[PDB]
């Protein structure tokens, strides 16, 4: 997880981040997946792009962003504090 | 007076068997064996 490893170890990314929040993960794997994501973006340098989205019966971001934004730290920081305040309620549906 | 009583038996064992086979899922997710097994419920609600 060093970022000269990162670095060394693969080309960029354009990579989007798609949450499940319906219903049926509530209680553990939900904040299983609060942490998971987290340590996800950490291993995201200043050269990809990243974006969170979100979906139960209808796909939305998880943010203020709308596309894909640099994954610099401020960015990082404003897609983990937005995605810890995910809650779960709703039905699946993939397609969307 | 006539063997009714094999089919209400059998439609009150089916009703349990289809309300056994229902998984409760939690805050409000579903599944598409549930919804069929609504679908089902006029079937054994029309029939009692
Ligand atoms: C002597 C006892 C020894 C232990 C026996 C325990 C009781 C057995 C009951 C049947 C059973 O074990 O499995 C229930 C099963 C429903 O479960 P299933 O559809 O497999 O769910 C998916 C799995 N996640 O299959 C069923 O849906 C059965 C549902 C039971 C409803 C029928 C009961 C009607 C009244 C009595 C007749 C039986």
């Amino acid at each position: 997880r060093r970022p000269w490893y990162i670095q060394g170890a693969a080309s960029p990314k354009d990579m989007l981040i798609l949450v499940d929040v319906s219903g049926s993960v509530s209680g553990l794997t939900l904040k299983l997946i609060r942490t998971s994501v987290s340590e996800m973006l950490e291993t995201l340098s200043d050269d990809d792009f990243v974006n969170v989205a979100s979906f139960n019966s209808n796909a939305q971001d998880v943010s203020c962003f709308q596309h894909l934004v640099q994954a610099n730290v401020r960015n990082k920081k404003v897609l983990k504090d937005a995605v810890n305040n995910i809650t779960a309620k709703g039905i699946t549906d993939y397609k969307k | 007076w006539k063997p009714f009583e094999t089919i209400i038996l059998l439609t009150i064992f089916a009703n349990c068997v289809a309300l056994a086979v229902y998984l409760p899922m939690p805050e409000d997710d579903n599944n598409s064996l549930n919804l069929g097994l609504e679908k089902l419920e006029y079937f054994f609600l029309t029939v009692f």
